[PDB]
RNA sequence: AUGCGCAGAUACCGGGAGGAACGCCGAGGCGAAGGCAGCCACCUGGUCCACCCGUGACGCUGAGGCGCGAAAGCGUGGGGAGCAAACCGGAUUAGAUACCCGGGUAGUCCACGCCCUAAACGAUGCGCGCUAGGUCUCUGGGUCUCCUGGGGGCCGAAGCUAACGCGU
RNA sequence: AUGUUC
């Protein structure tokens, strides 16, 4: 699982400001742990399709977030799926 | 008879140790007693049978002793 | 698994190759305990005595340790898993902390880096050869000897294996491989584990060849022969037996048993 | 020929028949009846009769063991489970103890059809 | 790393010859998984509910450790290689949950 | 009756194997559905509540597409105790290609890959708001004799309904 | 236990 230590390492690495928790980036950062963290245990266990259905939901969610990011601020869009390693 | 939580005192029902304790919740066959007999809340007769269980396979108490006269 | 092939080919849309995955680990064989020249030579002194053999590739033997006991107490290390042309099983060879090398047949699970060991006193793991007697009954159990002393006879083709069913004076019982329900002398050898590359018996040959390559040439059915040849010899176009069906040299081939009647070995037989 | 005063008697009473084994107390079966030792065919095996018949019959055969004592072991639901447990208690042998001991998986084999009319 | 209690039961037929064997089998075994001992609890003999390996009695031990949580399977798998060690149960470590106040 | 049984069965006891399913707890609970039941550990998804802390409409639905999808069934392997289509026997019958009995092969189990159906049902698409209450129940929160949220039931206001019924 | 039709 991911750790509280772990969590708030990422979310530290992509608040907009201190004490920021939520917020697209650090939603989408926070996602991308969960869907790497998922992926891989998929990777071993491909016949477990009920946590598959959680991952198709954060993918899907994060790619609704991208889309409003990408559609309010499109520099931070960029700035953030760089940073990140995703939309590929 | 009486319920048998009214019976004991201030008991951890995770210790599945407490073989003292948890035999009385067992029936004279082994089973494990239905509310109506512990008198327990759902929610803890089933952190009840989780470590009844347990302690079944540490060999602290039985799945099955037998009934005795008809 | 078995290594399938698209039908490029004919004959190769059936084929199916043994996985050598178990084995590559030693590809060509030990140089000290490999060779033996193996004879070839399909009958006797002469004549054919069994139908059928002849061609088929050339073949160094592998001599391969069916008693264990010369070794009581010598550990030796599984260097390698390889491929034995003269038997359905593949073959380890061990290194005895001794120096000395020998081959075992390969137990399933045998893995190479493991330990193994021979005697009384012998843990009850995979590919460790003690006497009957000391080894738990259940326990499933490949390369028996069948009477003490007289090296292993029994479940040793790919895949095979016996299960102690009890004890039962100086003897055991062994389920053998055929369902047979046999006593066995609790002095005789055995080795823990089954035979493996189970996969063995489901490899199609896929062709005419192939069996030739394995030694086995043309069978031909006795039907199809002149009378002079064989009892199903003859009759004008095609034929039935028209006789109870019969060997060439006319014994009956369907049902009517053969081993001998008084046999000594049979008070120790049972299915 | 051997001699055991206290031992076990078994009763499994199916509901096809009724049978005791009466053993030493290491359970090594010392004499056994059943619904058709005595007379009985068929149906009848199973009635409760038969199960009174059956244990004393069984009961009788262990004298010539001087058995005197036994703790009896019930195995069944089925008719001849009650008689052939009145049967003992007033049969000259002194019942030590009653115990059902009836065998019950703890949701195991699939059963028969005819078992599983079952949900 | 998370707190585990790791239950042992052990032939009851030792003498302490024998038991310590075990006993340093298990803390080397332990220590080797990277097991820090917390608390530590040789209730020691007691007749069991039912026979185990035949046997009318264990002798009971219970370690409370702290393990990476990764390595607490392997961990019960070498605990239960040895003969005389008959159960190895073990158990996330919990809150305890009561009832009456 | 077939069948098993004097080559010693049945019942009892000891030793062992092996497969399948988990009694009591156990009614409720979880999941989008299919569905999910011993215990332990690791990996992992959904979900509820509280603080009211962060973002600031980022939302609803969704033709196609993608994935999941009981049982049977198919392919390659494994496994095979119990059960058991087909099948063999015994009965029943006017016949009995059935129902009842004794056996029995696929299959039922596992891995991988297919199939993609169903009374796949609440025969009720999803989301949101609004319109009496009472009562039982699961699971959070509470200056806790009641309040407050999330679920599951039964009865019912208004209203709807061909009716049956539905009814926060 | 079975036990058809108009
Ligand atoms: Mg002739
Ligand atoms: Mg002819
Ligand atoms: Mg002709
Ligand atoms: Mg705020
Ligand atoms: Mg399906
Ligand atoms: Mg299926
Ligand atoms: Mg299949
Ligand atoms: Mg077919
Ligand atoms: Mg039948
Ligand atoms: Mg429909
Ligand atoms: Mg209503």
């Amino acid at each position: 699982p991911i750790t509280k230590e772990e969590k708030q390492k990422v979310i530290q690495e992509f608040a907009r400001f201190p004490g920021d928790t939520g917020s697209t980036e650090v939603q989408v950062a926070l996602l991308t742990l969960r869907i790497n963290r998922l992926s891989e245990h998929l990777k071993v266990h491909k016949k477990d399709h009920h946590s598959h259905r959680g991952l198709l939901m954060m993918v899907g969610q994060r790619r609704r977030l991208l889309r409003y990011l990408q559609r309010e601020d499109p520099e931070r869009y960029r700035a953030l799926i760089e940073k990140l390693g995703i939309r590929g | 008879k009486a319920k048998v939580k009214a019976t004991l005192g201030e008991f951890d029902l995770r210790d599945y140790r407490n073989v003292e304790v948890l035999k009385r919740f067992l029936s004279e066959t082994g089973k494990i007693l239905p509310r109506r007999r512990t008198g327990l809340s759902a929610k803890e007769q089933r952190i009840l049978a989780k470590t009844i269980k347990r302690a079944r396979i540490l060999g602290l108490l039985p799945f099955t002793e037998k009934l005795v006269r008809k | 698994a078995v290594k399938k092939f698209k039908p490029y080919t004919p004959s190769r849309r059936f084929m199916t190759v043994a996985d050598f995955s178990e084995i590559t680990k030693t590809e060509p064989e030990k140089s000290l305990v490999k060779p033996l020249k193996k004879t070839g030579g399909r009958n006797n002194q002469g004549r054919i005595t069994v139908r059928f053999r002849g061609g088929g590739h050339k073949r160094l033997y592998r001599i391969i340790d069916f008693k264990r006991w010369d070794k009581v107490g010598i550990p030796a290390k599984v260097a390698a898993i390889e491929y034995d042309p003269n038997r359905s099983a593949r073959i380890a060879l061990l290194h005895y902390v001794d120096g000395e090398k020998r081959y075992i047949i390969a137990p399933d699970g045998l893995q190479v880096g493991q330990q193994v060991v021979a005697g009384p006193d012998a843990p009850i793991q995979v590919g460790n050869a003690l006497p009957l007697r000391f080894i738990p009954v259940g326990t499933v159990v490949h390369a028996v000897e069948l009477e003490p002393k007289k090296g292993a006879k029994l479940a040793r083709a790919a895949g095979t294996s016996a299960q102690i069913q009890g004890r039962e004076g100086d003897y055991v019982i062994l389920r053998l491989p055929s369902g047979e329900l046999r006593k066995v002398h609790g002095e005789c050898y055995a080795t823990v584990g089954a035979v493996g590359n189970a996969d063995h018996k489901n490899i199609v040959l896929g062709k005419a060849g192939r069996s030739r390559w394995l030694g086995r040439r043309p069978h031909v059915r006795g039907a199809a022969m002149n009378p002079v040849d064989h009892p199903h010899g003859g009759g004008e176009g095609r034929a039935p037996r028209g006789r109870p069906p019969a060997s060439p040299w006319g014994w009956q081939t369907k049902g009517l048993k053969t081993r001998k009647r008084r046999k000594p070995s049979s008070r120790f037989i049972i299915a | 020929k051997r001699q055991v005063a206290s031992g076990r008697a078994y009763i499994h009473a199916s509901y096809n028949n009724t049978i005791v084994t009466i053993t030493d107390p290491d359970g090594n079966p010392i004499t056994w009846s059943s619904g058709g030792v005595i007379g009985y065919k068929g149906s009848r095996k199973g009635t409760p009769y038969a199960a009174q018949l059956a244990a004393l019959d069984a009961a009788k055969k262990a004298m010539a063991y001087g058995m005197q004592s036994v703790d009896v072991i019930v195995r069944g639901t089925g008719a001849g489970r009650e008689q052939a447990i009145r049967a003992l208690q007033a049969s000259g042998l002194q019942v030590k103890s009653i115990v059902d001991d009836t065998p019950v998986p703890h949701n195991g084999c699939r059963p028969k059809k005819k078992f599983r009319k079952a949900s | 790393m998370r707190r585990y209690e790791v239950n042992i039961v052990l032939n009851p037929n030792l003498d302490q010859s024998q038991l310590a064997l075990e006993k340093e089998i298990i803390q080397r075994a332990l220590e080797n998984y990277g097991a820090r001992v917390e608390k530590v609890e040789e209730l020691g003999l007691r007749r069991l509910a039912y026979p185990i390996a035949k046997d009318p009695q264990g002798y009971f031990l219970w370690y409370q450790v702290e393990m990476p949580e990764d390595r607490v399977n392997d961990l019960a798998r070498e605990l239960r290689i040895r003969d005389n060690v008959r159960r190895v149960m073990v158990v996330k470590s919990q809150e305890p949950f009561l009832a009456n106040a």
